[PDB]
């Protein structure tokens, strides 16, 4: 029920850098991998399980959890993400198309962050980000607004990031605690990095501005 | 129950906020590569001195002549293991593979029949390389053997130099020096005669899988450093002195120095996927070339025969052809 | 004696670590110093030092009274208030020159461990705050900047055991408990 931090450093080459961390049974379980046809049949088959589970998903009250739990087989069983036999990707793609139209899961915090988890494999995000907005898919949601912004910002465009933050500000997104901390910490880089582009009242000094005179 | 749990009463303080040449990108060809395994500790691709690439498709090694373009089938493994490794001999007559189970094969590429197997590995033999009739493998276990493959009684001394598993090993092409790194991100430099390292390395802050000699400057050697490291260092295998430095920007997962003029190929694992050529001088290091080799981690390369052409493989199965040179 | 000091002193470099690693308070709130062979960060802010300093005080005093059995760091969301990773050193009684040298190098290699814990663990992206926790003795003597707590284990959380380093007296080592 321990897994030795030795045992995942045998494996630590093949651990894909991952905001959200690996699972440390998943790393063992790496670690151990004899890399035999019959692993790879084992590995076979519950991928043939998790399919079986999206076939009947719809019956389901919340079937997104399936697509979660396959996500997550797969991320857990590929700490390396992205390969031919991993199809991560794929799924990624089937999951996001799959919830589009559907009502009861447009503010599922759980969804946009596999929008979010699939947003780093394409080439132009902003269209990503459009298309969400338009499908008004998580615009109630701070991390919707701090990915967008945070494309904009990567890519020096300060402004643009702004607007975005202004909108989920309008917004009220949540948790708005959060969503307050990363706009206040953003506008702290902006000011720090590109100061000239600044577009907001500063309260600035003026220096030898004649504050008075006597006649 | 003899334990009285307890907390410090005090909040902790709240945090402040801080006040601080052209290059070709299309390949030339793509070869399929079906079930190529994907793992970073694994070295399953090589191009001999005859012009053979050898390529190690899960229990099987396929072999491809480029000049003429026929395919074969080299070898097979047993079901409960898979290979490792694949390395030509400099002659391009034999190919060493080492497999998951830690035995080592020798076939001949003439007849494609198995010469020999080499026992007395414990763990997947990673790494290969060749002085002259000495092979020397690497392994799981954090140990190198050198093997006289012409001898019965194979194995004529053992290197105990990492405490992880070797990840990089290269003979120079003279055979006086050996170098190997490690899964325990630490760069060995054997003389031929010495069970003594004669240097050992900690600079890298991962593992070492990437090790080349320069093959215009004797005593030059590259080593690469993985995921939490990314730096390509450069050493003189004679003082010990660092004489470059450069930051990769990515895990390095092989360094290829170019023959014909003064520059180093590199691939690479996360995040970028990519292929990198570097003007090499005393002054230092420039980035010539830049471009994404694979949809995922370019973790094999060979350089062929002539130096004009780069071979990576990645787990997207294919297996692509570079003209680096021209 | 000798041991304890060492042992608490590895208690506060431990500490500091942690808190820089895990993003508690800003990178220009630490400097580097060398310990262990090691580029060791170390807070820089008197509010941090003096917080930290009390509490190496008492457990520096426990482990000289040898009532301390494990000493406890859980880090915890100010967003949500529930807390993300919990780190547990299990200090136990074990059953020269070069002693003090051998002690050094463990120490320095789990030191390198726990900063390796970052190739898995999740990013804390929320602002978190800490606290800290020790199991003692029944009878154990308790200051009243130390009051009774429940042991805040973590729900359906993924856990890792860390290397040891052991003194003539004490066996000392870390797991750590993050929630994926």
């Amino acid at each position: 029920n321990w897994v030795h931090m030795d045992v995942i450093e045998q494996s630590k080459e093949n651990i894909e850098p991952r905001k959200a961390g690996h699972s440390a049974s998943a790393l063992a379980k790496s670690s151990s991998r004899n890399h035999t046809e019959k692993e790879v049949a084992g590995l076979q088959k519950e991928r043939m399980g998790h399919e079986r589970k999206i076939e009947t998903s719809e019956s389901l009250d919340d079937p997104l959890q399936v697509w979660i739990d396959y996500i997550k087989w797969t991320l857990d069983n590929f700490p390396q993400g992205e390969t031919k036999t991993s199809g991560l990707v794929t799924l990624l793609e089937r999951c996001t198309r799959e919830f589009v139209r559907n009502p009861l899961y447009k503010d599922d915090v759980r969804y946009l962050r596999i929008w979010m988890q699939y947003v780093n494999y394409i080439d132009e995000p902003v269209e990503l980000f459009s298309f969400l907005a338009h499908h008004h898919i998580g615009q109630e949601s701070s991390i919707f607004y701090e990915e967008y912004a945070n494309y904009f910002e990567s890519r020096g465009l300060f402004q643009k990031a702004d607007e975005v933050y202004q909108k989920g500000k309008r917004m009220k997104a949540k948790p708005f605690l959060r969503f307050q901390q990363k706009y206040q910490q953003f506008t702290h880089r902006w000011l720090e990095f590109a100061p000239q582009s600044f577009s907001s009242n500063t309260n600035s000094v003026n220096p030898l501005q004649t504050t008075f005179e006597s006649t | 129950l003899n334990t009285r749990v307890l907390a410090f009463k005090l909040d902790a303080p709240e945090a402040k906020k801080p006040v601080d040449r052209r290059f070709n990108t299309t390949p030339e060809r793509v070869l399929d590569a079906p079930g190529i395994i994907d793992d970073y500790y694994l070295n399953l691709l090589d191009w001999s001195n005859l012009n053979v690439v050898a390529v190690a498709l899960e229990r099987n090694v396929y072999v491809w002549n480029a000049d003429s373009g026929s395919v074969s089938a080299l070898a097979e493994t047993d079901e409960s293991t898979y290979v490792a490794s694949v390395k030509w001999s400099h002659d391009g007559s034999f190919l060493s593979v080492g497999l998951g189970n830690g035995l080592v094969d020798i076939y001949d590429v003439e007849s494609q029949t198995k010469l020999r197997t080499m026992a007395g590995h414990q763990a997947r033999v990673g790494c290969l390389s060749w002085n002259r009739h000495v092979l020397s493998s690497g392994s799981r276990s954090g140990a190198i053997h050198h093997h006289d493959v012409r001898i019965a009684n194979h194995q004529i001394g053992t290197l105990q130099g990492h405490s992880s598993e070797v990840c990089g090993l290269a003979w120079r092409s003279d055979g006086l020096q050996l170098a190997s790194g490690g899964n325990d991100n630490v760069v060995q430099i054997w003389d031929a005669r010495s069970s003594i390292p004669k240097f050992t390395k900690t600079n890298h802050n991962a593992a070492v899988k990437a090790v080349a000699w320069c093959p215009w400057q004797s005593n030059l050697l590259a080593t690469g450093g993985g995921t939490m490291d990314k730096q390509i260092h450069f050493w003189n295998a004679a003082t010990g002195a660092r004489v470059n430095t450069v930051d990769a920007g990515s895990q390095v997962t092989s360094l290829i120095w170019s023959p014909h003029s003064k520059e180093i190929m590199s691939t690479h694992g996360f995040p970028d996927n990519n292929l990198s050529i570097w003007s090499y001088s005393s002054s230092g290091l420039t980035k010539q070339v830049d471009i994404p080799a694979h949809d995922t981690r370019v973790l094999y390369s060979a350089l062929s025969p002539d130096g004009r052409i780069l071979s990576t493989a990645a787990s997207d199965e294919n297996l692509k052809f570079w003209r680096v040179y021209d | 004696k000798g041991s304890s000091k060492l042992v608490s002193e590895f208690f506060e470099y431990a500490v500091n670590s942690i808190l820089f690693q895990r993003g508690i308070y800003p990178a220009e709130d630490f400097k580097v110093v060398r310990k262990y062979g090691l580029n060791m960060l170390v807070s820089v802010d008197e509010e941090v030092k003096t917080y930290i300093r009390k509490i190496v005080s008492q457990l520096h005093k426990w482990m000289f009274a040898k009532k301390i059995q494990k000493l406890i760091l859980v880090i915890t969301s100010k967003c949500s208030g529930e807390d993300l990773e919990r780190w547990q050193f299990n200090v136990e009684m074990v059953d020269n020159k070069e002693d003090e040298l051998r002690v050094q190098k463990e120490i320095q290699a789990l030191i390198a461990q726990i900063t390796a814990t970052v190739t898995f663990l999740p990013q804390l992206e929320e602002q978190c705050t800490f606290n800290v926790l020790v199991y003692a003795d029944k009878d154990s003597e308790v200051p009243t900047d130390w009051v009774d707590s429940d042991p805040r284990i973590l729900r359906d959380a993924e856990q890792v055991q860390l290397r040891s380093f052991s003194t003539s007296m004490h066996k000392i080592d870390c797991q750590v408990a993050y929630r994926v």
